[PDB]
RNA sequence: GCUCGCUUCG
């Protein structure tokens, strides 16, 4: 029911315990991301009756 | 993050990159970083009694 | 067909609320205004 | 020794709201219409028959409205929820059926259930499916439990019938004319005819004017025609005062100048002044005197009834009117129209009753015409009405009258417009306030400035502050929080009690007794009930009997000592307000009664029955003494105010501490709260409207009025509480502007959602062809759909979850051009939008006409930026002037940075101390974890919140030590920090931003269009042209009004002066004198129109040198 | 609709302290002592948690499911 | 091609082809929503 | 696309 944009905004505000000094700034563009300057978090939740 | 009901599903991937708080407040590491001047209360005359 | 290059790629593409049938190759404005 | 005060007295207000209040008015009116009034209307027209072929008739027995159903299924009904009617763009109505008996071939045939129409069912009514339902059952029906209801659903749109306000009927009005003559007027209105007859003193004598008379005739002639022939009796009826006789002398002299001395002569004189209604059908046969007597008995003064041609009551009535005119001709005691004691409010019930009566009469007339045309010449096959009872008549009439809003009743000659209005779904407060609106009869088109004033009669009945700011200021009003509208009574026991209380019959005595100082006239709904002596006893006994319960509690009684008239009002539409009865300096309501009410021993009806609280009308409260509080009660007090904050309406109730602010501030705050952005209801997600505004994280206010708790606004808030600091910062908040924090907006503050609807229809035409949706036109080069058809699914309909860009198709609709192979041309639904939109849902429904309705709900997530309008719940509307970063914001010792910085300069000119009090109370509440109350004429005091602040270690005045974020140095003056409930408005810069290229033009006049949805350009009005003239810029004016707007090149012939084409003059059949000329296209259109009007403009051209 | 993760003014993580706050409402704690026990010293987080309305369950009651 | 839709009260996946009366099995409701797309959509946390 | 009505906005 939560909107997709609102969901993305709420996920963006969630802090990450990753050390920022071990990463670098992503260059202009490059939406695919590289190992050095990005991290991936998978969130898959399927609600069902008990 | 959100609240679900049976039948609903949330599946997503989140790409995180390095950034500074000036660009967006979500990169702010400190919740409240402030400073105050140290007070020094002085008594001009000795106050006693009730 | 386009009156300049003779191509047949005449597409109806509106540019900011302006109905305009224009050639897709050279950009020659064939017809405009409705 | 202070008088004891009942603290729990305010608990009387919620109980009153349990059976009456905000939305119960229209609900009860519609229930009374569909349960009682419709049966009376059917009984009034129970039998209909035709003149030809006698012994034939059509008799109605009983009519039913039933439960709402849908005719979608083939000849089968099915229960349908109002939300389903909203989605399917259909009407929420119930089948009006009736059982009848008729004669086909002189044999009686009866039908027990035969539908005749469809009545639109008001929501939350008696027959509505939503009544008697639990919030869980509301969720099962996809309807908000907090929805006020009371509105009709027609073709998917929500229409509300506003409460109409009008002057009371059958009442004498003494008023000055254009020339200053103080005359009288009476609009006698019965169930059949309404006639306004006037009386003037234009030449020192009284003339009676009516629409049925060619010329106004002296009043003495009418007196002689109405039975009383002696002049002495006429003078006694007018009055026995010396000045009265001196004023009436000229009338007697003018009457004696003529030879009118008997009833026959006066009737003949009147008939001579009677004109036929354009050759009325039928032989007159010397009807002159008869027409005069019929006009005197029936047409003139319809409300005054004559038993059998006995004008005694009418004579007394006109004599009292003449006496009132004579008395008003001295001291200027002219009655005012704005006095709401003479106002009547028509709800949806009376309007629907009149409409249903008109429609039923039209149906009966049509049936009688069909019978007269069919029965006498068709065949031995006996005619029956069942084969001709069209069921679409009443249904279409009701649907059109509710939807379009224009009501044309020829039987009553009433032509009204704007009766129904589209329910505003901007917010819950918007709909809740629009449901209790009242329009004026003035129907604003001009600057009257006489009803627009705030009359003192609106006390307790209508909200003083709540009014639309603009051209409709003062003529559109809102009901108070605690008010009630009365209905019609039987008027029988009133007459019985009046006759038993010593009221002498007016026919038993002459008019001379009307001139006595101690004799008081008693009226009844404009009819002279009689005379009485010692009216104090009569009034006290009537009030005591009403309190006892033998007389209806809504029957009002008032006394006018100036005119010495006792008015007894029992008609519906009158405004009444509950008041606590005070007897001998002590209210009847005690603490024990309030404790029993709180525990549930008694209800408001028990207070009504035990002579504790009674309803007072405006006319009745005019004579009563009301005390605001217990300490104000004196020896001469008859009633006590229940709660003062009930004076304000629903929209005005949101204002925290409204008595500390200015009235224009409260009006602007009501106007902006009607446009406040927030949640609508619990079913706002399944709801699909053309435009919806929602708030991401709505928060209930910290300083909430008791009205907020009563209307349950805290369950559906329309704003957010932000830490506002009142200070000047960077000079970007000069005039009403405010500075927003970038970090605050980044974390979700002010985040808003805009939902738009895109609807498409695939209808089947007369020919056996239908609109069909083609699949996405895949590009053969890349085997993928084109950029325009990228978002379309396999069925040609855009799928939810994707983003839509400008000029992209949502439904690939193609329609046939025939109505042999069908030829389909594409008419796709393209998305016109500056920014991208996301599809939330796509609903596909099918109507009975096989037309597929597709509705896409596009969603846009918008962030506050420069240009967004913000309100602060105090009329301090502002625009975001600058968005500074968090580090640039000042900070206190605790490290809190303000979200909104507002200009202090707006306070002195507007004197909004209520805003400061609300800020202080909210700060104290968020410190101690409480919700302070900003109740009108009460609430939390400043001392309590100051003590709460000093207890928690903060300053007792809100001002805190603050260090500047920019320079890092402390400020010389303390800053006023505190949480303020700011609400965002629907006015956004993104929707209001407009830019116009060359673009399209209009066909008639080749100029840019008007509206932004039509992509029109701005208009250089007359005053802009005046300014450009004053500046002297001739070339700029020429470029703006000629070159850039409607430039054109015409061909004018220099010989005849007419307009040619393509360098050729058809008039002269030559082309040597034809020359080109630059001209505005509107000027050429004007020239052509003038040539069409035989006004030929001949242009004599010449060289520019 | 739902409790925001970040506070508007300061930015302290407040979304994770909502349901526990409800527990403090299910317990005998009042508003003030519960907000104090949750660790909200500044009044901005107190206003964020106190003035928030839980409308997510009312909407889920109307969810398709 | 199997085109799938969802009912308004049963919320069951129903497959109907073109030019069919909009209805749903084991019920009589006539509000038929379209399922969410399977294409990837990119969102910005701003 | 024309018209009208309501509604808001300053
Ligand atoms: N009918 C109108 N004609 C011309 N200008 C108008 C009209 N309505 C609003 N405006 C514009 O809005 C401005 C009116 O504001 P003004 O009356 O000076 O303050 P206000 O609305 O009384 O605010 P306060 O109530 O004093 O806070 C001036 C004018 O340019
Ligand atoms: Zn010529
Ligand atoms: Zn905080
Ligand atoms: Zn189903």
């Amino acid at each position: 029911i939560v909107q997709d944009e609102i969901l993305a905004h709420r996920l963006g505000l969630i802090p990450i315990h990753a050390d920022p000094r071990l990463f670098e700034y992503r260059n202009q563009g490059d939406e695919e991301g590289t190992e050095i300057d990005t991290l991936q978090f998978r969130l898959q939740v399927r609600c069902t009756r008990n | 993050i959100a609240q679900l009901r049976p039948g609903q599903e949330i599946d997503l991937l989140m790409h995180c990159v390095k950034g500074i708080g000036k660009d967006h407040a979500k990169f702010s590491p400190v919740a409240t970083a402030s400073y105050r001047l140290l007070p020094d209360i002085t008594l001009l005359e000795p106050v006693e009694g009730e | 067909r386009c009156p300049d290059c003779g191509s047949t790629e005449l597409v109806e593409d509106s540019h900011y609320s302006q109905s305009q049938l224009v050639c897709s190759d050279c950009g020659c404005v064939v017809t405009e205004g409705v | 020794a202070p008088i004891p005060t009942v603290e729990e007295k305010w608990r009387l207000l919620p109980a009153f709201l349990k059976v009456k209040g905000l939305v119960k008015q229209h609900i009860d009116s519609f229930n009374y219409f569909i349960n009682v009034e419709i049966k009376k209307i059917m009984k009034a027209n129970e039998k209909v028959t035709s003149d030809a072929d006698p012994m034939w008739y059509l008799k109605y027995l009983n009519i039913y409205v039933g439960l709402p159903d849908v005719e979608e299924s083939f000849n089968v009904t099915r229960p349908v929820s109002p939300h389903e009617c909203r989605l399917r763009d259909m009407t929420y109505s119930a089948p009006i059926t009736v059982d009848i008996e008729y004669t086909r071939g002189s044999q009686r045939i009866i039908r027990n259930a035969l539908p005749i129409g469809r009545m639109p069912i008001m929501l939350r009514s008696s027959n509505c499916v939503l009544t008697g339902k639990t919030p869980a059952e509301f969720a099962k029906l996809n309807e908000c439990p907090l929805d006020p209801g009371g509105y009709f659903i027609v073709k998917g749109v929500e229409k509300v019938i506003l409460i109409q306000e009008q002057l009371s009927k059958n009442r004498i009005i003494v008023e000055a004319d254009r020339k200053g003559a103080v005359g009288a007027s009476v609009t006698s209105s019965t169930h059949e005819k309404k006639s306004r007859t006037n009386m003037a003193v234009k030449q020192g004598r009284f003339y009676l004017r009516h629409n049925t008379l060619s010329e106004d005739i002296p009043i003495v002639i009418i007196f002689k025609a109405m039975g009383v022939e002696s002049d002495q009796e006429i003078v006694q009826m007018i009055g026995t005062e010396e000045h009265v006789m001196a004023a009436f002398g000229p009338s007697l002299e003018e009457c004696q100048k003529a030879q009118i001395f008997t009833q026959m002569q006066a009737l003949k004189y009147i008939g001579n002044k009677v004109r036929r209604q354009r050759m009325w059908g039928g032989g007159p046969k010397k009807t002159k005197i008869e027409e005069a007597r019929e006009l005197l008995a029936s047409t003139i003064l319809t409300h005054v009834p004559v038993k059998e041609f006995n004008f005694r009551a009418k004579c007394i009535y006109t004599a009292v009117m003449v006496r009132r005119v004579i008395l008003a001709q001295g001291d200027n005691k002219v009655d005012d129209r704005d006095y709401y004691g003479n106002k009547r409010l028509e709800l949806a019930g009376q309007l629907l009753s009149l409409l249903f009566e008109d429609l039923f009469k039209k149906f009966n007339s049509e049936m009688k015409k069909i019978a007269d045309q069919v029965i006498p010449k068709q065949r031995a096959a006996q005619f029956d009405v069942v084969k001709h009872m069209r069921q679409d008549q009443i249904t279409n009439g009701m649907v059109n009258a509710i939807s379009t809003g224009n009501w044309s009743l020829k039987r009553f000659k009433m032509d009204r417009q704007g009766v129904t209005q589209v329910l505003s779904r901007l917010s819950y407060i918007s709909a809740l306030g629009m449901m209790t609106r009242i329009s004026s009869q003035f129907e604003k088109t001009r600057k009257v400035s006489g009803p627009r004033s705030l009359q003192p009669s609106q006390w307790g009945m209508l909200c003083p502050s709540d009014t639309p700011e603009g051209e409709a200021c003062g003529l559109v009003k809102n009901l108070a929080l605690m008010t009630h509208i009365t209905t019609d009574m039987e008027d029988g026991p009133i007459v019985k009690l009046a006759s038993n209380l010593g009221v002498e019959d007016v026919n038993l005595l002459c008019g001379e007794e009307l001139s006595y100082p101690n004799v008081f006239l008693v009226f009844l709904n404009g009819n002279i009930l009689g005379v009485i002596r010692d009216h104090k006893k009569l009034v006290n006994t009537f009030r005591l009997m009403r309190r006892a319960g033998y007389i209806n509690e809504f029957v009002s009684i008032s006394t006018n000592l100036t005119d010495r008239c006792v008015y007894i009002s029992s008609d519906g539409g009158r405004l009444c307000r509950p008041y606590i009865i005070v007897k001998k300096q002590k209210p009847a309501v005690t603490n024990k009664h309030m404790e029993e009410l709180a525990q549930g021993y008694r209800n408001f009806e028990d207070f009504l029955h035990e002579s504790l609280v009674e309803y007072l009308d405006v006319n009745e409260e005019n004579d009563c003494n009301i005390a605001l509080y217990e300490h104000t009660i004196n020896k001469d007090t008859t009633h006590l105010e229940i709660e003062p904050f009930t004076l304000l309406g629903v929209c005005a109730g949101l204002i925290p501490y409204p008595h500390h602010n200015q009235s224009p501030r409260n009006t602007y705050q009501c106007a902006m709260g009607k446009q406040a952005m927030g949640t609508i209801g619990y079913n706002q997600r399944n709801r699909i409207d053309t435009l919806m505004y929602l708030l991401a994280y709505p928060q209930k206010p910290m300083v909430k009025t008791k009205t907020i708790e009563l209307i349950e606004f805290e369950k559906l808030p329309a704003g957010q509480n932000a830490t506002v600091a009142v200070m000047s910062y960077s000079g970007y908040d000069i005039e009403d502007a405010l500075v927003l924090n970038k970090a605050s907006l980044d974390r979700g503050f002010g985040r808003c959602l805009v939902y738009k609807n895109a609807k498409c229809t695939l209808k089947r035409y007369t020919n056996q062809t239908f609109d069909k949706v083609m699949g996405p036109m895949l590009d053969a080069a890349t085997r993928k759909p084109i950029w325009r058809h990228e978002i379309l699914d396999a069925d040609g309909i855009c799928s939810p979850g994707e983003k839509v860009e400008n000029k992209q198709v949502l439904v690939n609709k193609s329609m046939p051009t025939v109505t042999q192979q069908p030829q389909y041309k594409d008419v796709p639904i393209t998305y016109k939008g500056a920014t991208d939109s996301y599809i939330e849902k796509v609903m596909i429904s099918s109507n009975a006409e096989d037309a597929f309705l597709i509705k896409m709900l596009l969603r846009q997530t918008r962030r506050p930026e420069i240009g967004d309008k913000f309100s602060s719940r105090h009329g301090q509307k502002g625009v975001c002037g600058l968005i500074v970063p968090q580090e640039d914001m000042p900070f206190c010792d605790s490290g809190i940075c303000p979200d909104i910085i507002m200009n202090p300069h707006g306070f002195p000119s507007r004197m909004t101390v209520g805003k400061l009090i609300e800020l202080l109370a909210g700060k104290a509440g968020v410190l101690d974890g409480r919700f302070h109350y900003g109740t009108a004429f009460g609430g939390s005091k400043v001392k309590d919140v100051c003590e709460d602040l000093v207890r928690h270690g903060y300053n007792y005045l809100g001002k805190d030590y603050v260090t500047s974020g920019i320079t890092g140095e402390p400020l010389e003056a303390y800053i006023y920090f505190g949480p303020v409930y700011y609400q965002k408005l629907k006015h956004m810069v993104l929707d209001k931003m407009h830019a116009r290229a060359r673009g399209p033009r209009a066909v008639l006049t080749r100029q840019p269009t008007e509206g932004r949805s039509r992509d029109g350009g701005l208009r250089l009005g007359e005053m802009e042209r005046d300014c450009l003239i004053g500046y002297g810029a001739s070339m700029l004016l020429l470029e703006r009004l000629m070159i850039s707007s409607d430039a054109f090149e015409v061909d004018v012939c220099g010989q005849c002066g007419l307009l040619g084409y393509s360098g050729w003059c058809h008039y002269c059949k030559s082309s040597c004198h034809v020359s080109s000329l630059r001209i505005p296209y509107a000027c050429k259109l004007l020239f052509q129109e003038l040539q069409s009007m035989n006004i030929i403009p001949r242009l004599k051209l010449s060289k520019y040198n | 609709m739902i409790i925001p993760v970040r506070c508007f003014t300061c930015g302290k993580i407040v979304g994770n302290k909502w349901e526990a706050y409800l527990g403090l409402l299910q317990a005998e704690y009042t508003e003030g002592d519960a907000l104090d026990a949750l660790g909200l010293k500044r009044y901005c987080c107190r206003r964020m948690l106190l003035a928030h309305v839980d409308l997510i369950e009312k909407l889920l009651n109307y969810a398709p499911l | 091609q199997p085109m799938i839709y969802i009912c308004g009260e049963c919320h069951t996946e129903n497959e109907i082809k073109s030019r069919d009366p909009i209805r749903c099995r084991e019920c009589g409701y006539r509000i038929m929503y379209k399922k969410r797309t399977k294409r990837l959509v990119v969102f910005d946390a701003r």
